[PDB]
């Protein structure tokens, strides 16, 4: 049960905005006197 | 009664702001505004400008032919952007 | 008549199309366009609008609405004023 | 009580009389044909009541009070009369040059904003170290703004009439230009912001990417940005004078702050200046 | 990147060989002898 | 040079006349109270070239 489940989990590839978009990220608020 | 039918209006709402699958209009809408997105913002503008983000891409039929026909349509309008509608000003004066 | 004025009058309109022109109507355009008046005449590429641009006046150039006869033609001739049209690109009817 | 509609009586007139001023005055044919007339000097307008708004909100942002709204608003009033405005009365209209570079301020502006988002909480001024923040005499800094501006509009009239600059393959330089100067302004205020701790508390001494080309790659990247600006209308006496006066107060700024971090980290950033020894321009200065 | 492209001729042209050490010199990348004998003392 | 004063003042007010007309013009023509004149008329039957 658990090979479909696992198959499934990208049955199509991540589109070109997604791969565009996550190739560009950043550090996001690592240098606060809070956290 | 009625909440049900708006519990499903906004799950629906929901969804699509995610990518599990829908109608290809709004995908190709939810692309054109990520790639706005992306565009506006300096920070993600800048990292767009290392070959290695356009190299990962290119390295992995439909996309050529859509991307060809941009071409001649921005070589049309590119084309008749330099004529002037009237050439000879004079001889229609 | 070597005016320093060759051709600086449609695409200085060109520019400034941002000023507010006030209208005019097209006997009152005949009747100062005779009179030895005007500096210029300048036609728009779909012939449906004209731009005066006489010599003194507050302000120089207006708006007047024309009606297509040779007559309007004649008087353009027999005033000697300064004719040219403003020639628009090929995009600009294809935007509409 | 009889004084409430005594005033309320007297209210109604001076309604009355002024509503027949202003119904008379909207029927006035004489009053739209001049209101025609003074249609013609629009553009104008706004670029002078831009100012008034401008210094109220400059004003208000010295004692203290100011939004974010006003802040961009006294940035943006500046821009216009900085970049929009000098070819707008010294030529009389816009095309090509100003609104491009009017827009090329307003994005340079936006890194030391930007990044003090991403990095931070907020925009909020962090409790730091009175004597870390750079100051100097205000006659210093009015003399530098005067100079500057005084450069540009210098550009704007030397500079010859606005459509007669060429095209095609002359307009990549400033393309090419602007492009380095935002490039290295933005690795610089990268690398000057990943390691301070406050707004302007550094822990090491930074020297990479531009840093190691020239000892202060921020002011001559706005340096930069005068020369492309000035270089866009062709004018090399007013990018002369520029370049006078913004390496006078960029040198004497540098000296204190050269000074500043010498004194504080000991050899480290003396054996860093003897690394790149140029201050302001690649081996020119 | 870019050395998936480039020739091998290229690279042992003189050019390129004298590009990698100014590239080193600017970056600062110079690796001295008493830089290995203090890492070699610092093991144990 | 009164002449000339004096003339501009005059071809300048006959501007000045001619603005002013159109713009009490189209001031009167929304209001109604021009209705039924020849500046704005009612329509009626047709007609033909001859
Ligand atoms: C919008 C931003 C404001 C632009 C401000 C520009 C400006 O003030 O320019 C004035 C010139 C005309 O002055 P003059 O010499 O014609 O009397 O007038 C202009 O050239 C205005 C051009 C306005 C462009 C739209």
């Amino acid at each position: 049960r658990e090979f479909l489940v696992q198959f499934s989990t990208l049955r199509a590839e991540k589109r070109i905005d997604q791969i565009l978009l996550s190739l560009t990220h950043s550090d996001h608020l690592s240098k606060n006197d809070s956290g | 009664q009625f909440k049900s039918w708006i519990f499903e209006l906004r799950e629906i709402v929901r969804e699509i702001k995610n990518a599990h699958y829908f109608l290809d209009s709004w995908t190709q809408f939810n692309s054109v505004g990520s790639f706005i997105h992306i565009f506006f913002h300096q920070e993600r503008f800048r990292k767009l400008l290392d070959p290695r983000i356009f190299s990962i891409l290119l390295l992995r039929r439909y996309f050529t032919i859509k991307g060809v026909v941009l071409f001649v349509v921005a070589a049309l309008l590119y084309r008749i952007n330099n004529r002037n509608m009237v050439e000879s000003k004079n001889l229609y004066l | 008549r070597t005016s320093e004025t060759e051709g600086t009058r449609a695409l200085w309109i060109s520019k400034r199309w941002w000023r507010y022109r006030p209208k005019l109507p097209y006997t009152y355009f005949l009747q100062k366009l005779d009179s030895s008046e005007v500096a210029a005449v300048v036609f728009t590429e779909d012939l449906k609008r004209l731009y005066v641009t006489m010599k003194e006046g507050f302000p120089l150039e207006y708006i007047v609405d024309i009606p297509l006869d040779p007559y309007l033609f004649e008087t353009i001739c027999n005033a000697g004023v300064e004719v040219d049209l403003l020639q628009k690109r090929q995009i600009h009817y294809f935007m509409k | 009580k009889p004084m409430d509609v005594v005033k309320l009586t007297l209210l109604l007139s001076i309604l009355t009389v002024a509503a027949k001023k202003t119904l008379t005055l909207v029927l006035d044919p004489f009053f739209w044909m001049y209101f025609s007339w003074t249609w013609l000097f629009w553009p104008w307008f706004i670029a002078v009541g831009l100012a008034g708004y401008g210094i109220y909100c400059f004003r208000k942002h010295w004692l203290g009070e100011a939004n974010a709204f006003e802040q961009l608003g006294i940035v943006t009033s500046v821009f216009t009369w900085l970049t929009l405005v000098p070819p707008a009365y010294f030529n009389g209209y816009l095309e090509g040059w100003p609104y491009v570079f009017f827009l090329a301020y307003h994005y340079f502006f936006f890194f030391n904003v930007s990044v003090r988002k991403r990095l931070y909480g907020d925009f909020y001024a962090r409790t730091h170290d009175p004597k870390w923040d750079v100051n100097t005499p205000l006659w210093s800094r009015i003399l530098f703004g005067v100079g500057i501006m005084v450069g540009h509009w210098l550009a704007a009239f030397e500079g010859p009439e606005l459509h007669r600059l060429p095209g095609g393959w002359a307009n990549v330089g400033i393309w090419i230009l602007i492009v380095i100067t935002m490039l290295m302004h933005y690795d610089s205020t990268l690398y000057l912001a990943r390691y301070s701790e406050k707004v302007v508390v550094p822990t090491a001494v930074v020297q990479f990417g531009p840093y190691r080309w020239v000892r202060h790659p921020i002011y001559a990247s706005t340096m930069l940005l005068f020369a492309a600006y000035c270089t866009a209308l062709r004018a090399p006496l007013s990018l002369l004078f520029l370049l006078a006066v913004c390496l006078v107060y960029y040198n004497k700024k540098a000296k204190m702050e050269e000074e500043l971090m010498v004194e504080s980290f000991g050899q480290s950033y003396s054996d860093y200046a003897d690394k790149v020894r140029h201050k302001f321009i690649p081996f020119v200065y | 990147t870019f050395s998936h492209i480039v020739p091998p001729w290229l690279r042992k042209t003189k050019v390129a060989k004298t590009m990698g050490k100014m590239l080193v010199n600017h970056l600062g990348l110079n690796l001295t002898k008493d830089d290995l004998e203090n890492v070699v003392d610092l093991m144990e | 040079n009164m002449e000339e004063l004096e003339r501009k003042a005059n071809v300048q007010l006959e501007r000045q006349l001619v603005m002013a007309s159109d713009w009490s013009r189209t001031l009167l023509t929304m209001r109604g109270k021009l209705k039924g004149t020849e500046w704005d008329p009612e329509t009626s039957h047709r007609i033909n070239f001859s």
